[PDB]
């Protein structure tokens, strides 16, 4: 039965496109439940509700938050973005004892097999549990068509351990758990053509050899500042916590939001609609923590943050004027009912509201703290100038010489980025209202008023010789003016009685 | 005023590749191709002033050395299967009344229009290539 | 539109009448999935059934026309609206795998 | 007819900033762009000298657009075209409809799932 | 010839070993060819290319009444003829431009890779002053190194439907 | 860069016959006749960039000696009963920064368009023939 | 090559009457008036090469002395009641690499088109007559 299938196959997409959080819209939800994300598995990346469910179950609140996330119609994955679930140790994680592992090099299966099929005899030296050195002197790899088969061969060869293949990796795990070192990286044997080096298991090769950890280990109970562990692994650009951040810890994370060039969204209930110092949200507003976005939900409905996050990080920063404001945009959560006094207080404190008008959502966002628009857009701009300068220092085969033409290169690239983000709707030309500048004030103000951005790079001869042999480029000063978006309208009728 | 340049020909950057090899002479010639504001005269006497939509479109003419890597770059752009878009800037560093200053001319959305006229002369060689790019919008500022 | 479901390997299903029928949004999925698979001059009752494979995988330089014909078949399907499809690998040995994404008439109810 | 109608429904078509093109395909360039307002004014000298006006019959405006389409169009400054909302259930008014039992309800659910597949295309259209 | 009937396991083995099959689909021949050994396309086409550059160089050394002098203009003659043959076999559908994937070349790697990526073929002839005087009076032309990239033909299609459930 | 040629005028080959006799002066002039990419400006402001199908068609102007075998070859081509198609290349050997290098300009599908203007002068003879061939596609690379 | 002529201006014969009196300077100028092969470019990319039927028509411009018998002959032809047909040849004897050789350019079916511009100057006389004949077909060979 020679099927049609061997000239065409038509199946369903299986892996979630396996992308990585590169763009700005790589948003996170931090759980604290040690169901599947334990330490050293601090994050998982998703682009659909169902996968989050299958790893989390439609019952666990984490899948619920994913459901209210992806349900926002212009959700992040529609503009080059991902969702990522983090994990902060809420209470006394118990990491089960592992067994020693040995992950081999990334082998393409198009080169490993042709090299293997010529190797008649086998040759391994491996050690498990530090036992007697084991030498494998016969592995008739001739009859092999895929890495699963060489995996089976190695499984039959290495006594005391199991061999598996997984996404082109060769994992080798000893049976015993706890102080179970696989001392060998598949060293050279006394006879037989060496398979070790070609596999990638070799010690000189880039093979991870995580030794069997000691028996069951207790990490202590961390603080919400454990978000740092997520941030130092994922390049999240917007995060939430399933569990509400305690008051005493809000400033810290708030500072964190600024210091890591990211956003953190956190919701508070009705009791925080004051402007006293003790009220943490106003403490954030006074501290200037513009990256710690505060949201308001009368019921306490935490999910309001996720959808809000899922509504913000949704702008493809490459088309024209794609920079969006926030107010009056559809979310994935039922609005709540607020009085006029409390909604005014929320406006004047910094919180944000998804309030009913008539069965119809109305998102009203504050400007007490800087508008989520402005903070998010400025973060995108810093990230994009960083990316463009990095791509310039990466692209060229030469070294980008420390000459004035080189600085003109770098300044032109920065100006190209600025022009993109003016075409992008974020910054628009206007009369620079602040009272500080970089160079010629006339030059500066004219450039802002006509192009919207200014990029001045100091010349080489204006830096110390300590900063000249440090191979560091001069200070690049760029100034921008936010576009003048509108949120309300106070139409005044001119009375003629 | 008192204007003293440096690096006689302005530094040209396109697609993050700065022209380090320009011919002697008219290396860069930024000609605006269309008149800025077109105007019309009425019978009664008024005039209707109106900016041309072509007001910014410029042609940057580039004289590169006959085979220097700048010629290789521009020639590779010329020989591409689809027209390549250039988006760069002409930066010139100069001093006015003794103060250091920079003049920036950003060039936006250009493509090679008139290809170079390749001549190999014996009596007097002309080892130049003149690529004319036509940027949609060129804005000078300083 | 109803249509009899096919099991994993794609053979037919009998029994459970009115229940082996795919309801919708998946009926479109099945019907596109095996409209792609319908060689043209196969069916004597529809000789232009779908795109012509014996004359497109047997000739050099048809990738663009493979893609245009796949878009033709998919778009001309009762239940689809748009497509978004391109080639993802580059004949990893000599077989190229293309990625086809289409918006059914569902999921547009807001 | 009325002179008042002129300004009233002259502004009845206001151009949004998003600049729909030939219907949303703005990815070309408009080399030229004309509209033709025409009128039929009956010719012979009108009859009375007092009130026999109201004789400028209107005409269907034509709009001519000639442009060029290239493989690579770079659009200068125009806002994204966003999908219009499905404001169909704005007045949808249930809850006066009868009380009917389960799988009498669900039979209706199956009928609805059964002909939504055949109507929703033209409904979106 | 009448096709034969094969199982799926054996047809897969034939694919992965190098054999070729004329197998029935429905009373209708389906030739499936392997890539284990290099595709018959590639081997046959490369043979045609070697034969054709041999024929064109031979026809150049035959056509001229003079002797094709051992001067740099002569090498430019020979290299131009070889380039004409290469251009024919790119217009012929065999070789097409692409990013040269191998990790070896002849001269300036930038020159080499650029020529492959833009024309599909590269033809470099070593200069006269880079051969021994033993290979100069042997009336032998310098080594002519030409590199080509096979056109990227397609044999199957693994259409992946993007699932939205 | 530092570019030192050899054999001042590039070596031209057509139909497997390499021009060993070029006039002094503008022996070879490869003029591209049409602009590479034509562009159009929209009302709103965008620009439509589009490659000309004539983007490659070049005219190679050849100054051969008044009766040297190169003139005989080109004249025989001119006098053929049916237009003869030329398919050759201009190869120029040169050194960049001291490294030997070759620049290749392949010329494809040409025919003699503008015939030479034959002048025999007494006071100052002009013993040149200028044949202008118009190749369909000329691709330079190096 | 090494080309040494004799009798600087080529010997022109028309109607069995050989021009023994040519002006100094551009005595004979054989300009081909139309392009040899016209070509057209297709949308897909091919080119259609096609010989012009005017491919051979040349204008021989003759500078004769203001009243020498050559001027009398050409003037008599000009003043004929019906246009006279010229059918002659330009023969030039020369040596290549020391071997004697002759180049023959036959001119077929010509008539006087542009009549001479007669000027009698005082400060600097110009005692020339330029008769331009337009031969239907001129074939050079050697």
């Amino acid at each position: 039965m020679a099927s049609i299938s061997e000239v065409i196959r038509v199946s369903l997409q299986q892996e979630g496109r396996a992308i990585a959080p590169d763009n700005m819209n790589a948003v996170g939800i931090i759980t604290g439940n040690q169901g599947v994300l334990s330490t050293a598995d601090r994050y998982r990346i998703y682009r659909t509700a169902a996968a989050v469910a299958s790893d989390f179950g439609a019952s666990s609140q984490e899948s619920a938050f994913a459901n209210t996330f992806f349900d926002t119609t212009p959700n992040p994955i529609s503009a080059g973005g991902v969702l990522v679930i983090g994990y902060w140790r809420s209470a006394s994680e118990t990491v089960a004892a592992t067994s020693a592992t040995l992950v081999s090099e990334q082998t393409s299966e198009s080169v490993l097999i042709p090299l293997l099929n010529a190797i008649n005899d086998g040759s391994f030296t491996i050690t498990v549990d530090g036992g007697t050195e084991q030498e494998v002197t016969a592995l008739d790899f001739t009859g092999v068509s895929e890495l699963s088969e060489v995996a089976t061969i190695l499984n039959s060869a290495i006594t005391g351990a199991t061999v598996s293949e997984d996404n082109g990796y060769f994992k080798v795990t000893s049976s015993t758990t706890g102080a179970t070192s696989l001392l060998s990286y598949l060293g050279v044997a006394t006879s037989g053509t060496d398979i070790s080096a070609v596999l990638g298991m070799n010690s000189e090769s880039g093979a991870v050899l995580t030794q069997g950890t000691d028996q069951v280990v207790l990490p202590a109970e961390t603080k919400l500042e454990g978000i740092t562990a997520i941030k130092s692994e994922v390049n999240i650009k917007g995060a939430m916590f399933i569990d509400q951040i305690l008051d005493a810890d809000i400033p810290g994370i708030a500072s964190f939001a600024g210091a890591n060039n990211m956003l953190v969204y956190e919701v508070f209930d009705t009791g925080y609609l004051s402007k006293n110092v003790s009220n943490p949200v106003w403490a954030v507003k006074l501290a200037g923590q513009s990256n710690f976005r505060c949201l308001l939900s009368k019921s306490g409905n935490r999910k309001f943050a996720a959808t809000y996050m899922a509504r913000m990080h949704t702008v493809l920063f490459s088309g024209q004027n794609t920079a969006i404001t926030m107010q009056l945009k559809e979310l994935s959560v039922t609005a709540e009912e607020y009085t006029d006094t409390e909604i005014a207080n929320a406006k004047t404190v910094g919180l944000d509201l998804l309030t009913t008008i008539k069965n119809e959502q109305a998102l009203l966002t504050s400007g007490a703290n800087d508008f989520c628009d402005n903070v998010y857009n400025l973060e995108a701009f810093r990230d994009e100038i960083q990316t463009n300068n990095y791509n310039l220092l990466k692209t060229t085969s030469t070294k980008i010489p420390q000459t004035d033409p080189g600085m003109d290169t770098i300044e032109d690239d920065t100006e190209k980025t600025c022009e993109k983000y003016v075409r992008n709707g974020v910054f628009a030309p206007g009369t620079w209202t602040r009272s500080d500048f970089f160079g010629d004030r006339q030059q500066f103000v004219d450039a802002i008023a006509q192009k919207g951005y200014y990029v001045l790079i100091g010349d080489l001869a204006d830096q110390t010789t300590a900063e000249r042999q440090s191979r560091v480029s001069p200070v690049i000063q760029i100034a921008v003016k936010n576009a003048g978006a509108v949120h309300e309208e106070d139409i005044i009728i001119s009375v003629n009685l | 005023s008192v204007i003293v340049y440096r690096n006689n020909q302005s530094t040209l950057t396109l697609n993050g590749y700065t022209f380090q090899h320009l011919y002697q002479g008219a290396a860069l010639v930024l000609t605006p191709v269309n008149a800025k504001t077109a105007r019309t005269n009425s019978i009664n006497g008024g005039v209707s002033i109106s900016g041309r939509v072509d007001g910014g479109v410029h042609t940057l003419a580039i004289m590169v050395q006959k085979h220097s890597p700048d010629d290789k770059f521009l020639n590779d752009a010329k020989n591409s299967q689809e027209p390549v878009v250039f988006d760069g800037s002409m930066k010139r560093a100069y001093t006015e009344s003794g103060t250091l200053k920079k003049a920036t001319t950003t060039l936006e959305t250009g493509s090679i229009t008139t290809q170079p006229t390749k001549t190999d002369n014996n009596q007097d060689p002309d080892d130049s290539r003149t690529y004319v790019i036509e940027f949609r919008n060129s804005v000078e500022t300083f | 539109m109803r249509v009899r479901t096919l099991d994993d390997n794609g053979d037919w299903t009998f029994g459970r009448g009115k229940a082996d029928y795919i309801t919708s949004k998946k009926a479109i999925a099945q019907t596109v999935s095996t409209r792609i698979k319908s060689w043209a001059n196969d069916n004597p009752l529809a000789m232009n059934a779908n795109i012509d494979w014996k004359d497109l995988l047997g000739r050099k330089g048809t990738e663009d026309t493979i893609l245009r014909e796949i878009e033709r078949v998919v778009v001309q399907t009762d239940g689809v609206i748009r497509v978004t499809e391109l080639e993802v690998i580059k004949t990893e040995k000599r077989v190229q795998s293309i990625l086809l994404s289409y918006d059914t008439i569902y999921d547009d109810s807001e | 007819m009325s002179l008042v109608n002129g300004m009233v429904e002259s502004l009845n078509n206001t151009k949004s900033e998003t600049e729909i093109g030939i219907g949303g395909y703005r990815l070309f360039a408009r080399v030229r762009e004309t509209v033709n307002y025409r009128n039929i004014v009956p010719t012979d000298t009108l009859e009375d000298g007092s009130s026999s006006t109201d004789d400028i019959i209107n005409e269907p405006i034509t709009v001519s657009i000639e442009g060029v389409v290239s493989n690579l169009f770079v659009e200068e400054r125009q806002y994204p075209q966003l999908v219009s909302r499905d404001f169909s259930a704005v007045g949808e008014i249930t809850a006066l409809l009868p009380a009917k039992s389960q799988q009498q309800i669900q039979r209706i659910s199956q009928i609805d799932s059964q002909i939504r597949d055949a109507v929703l295309a033209a409904e979106r259209a």
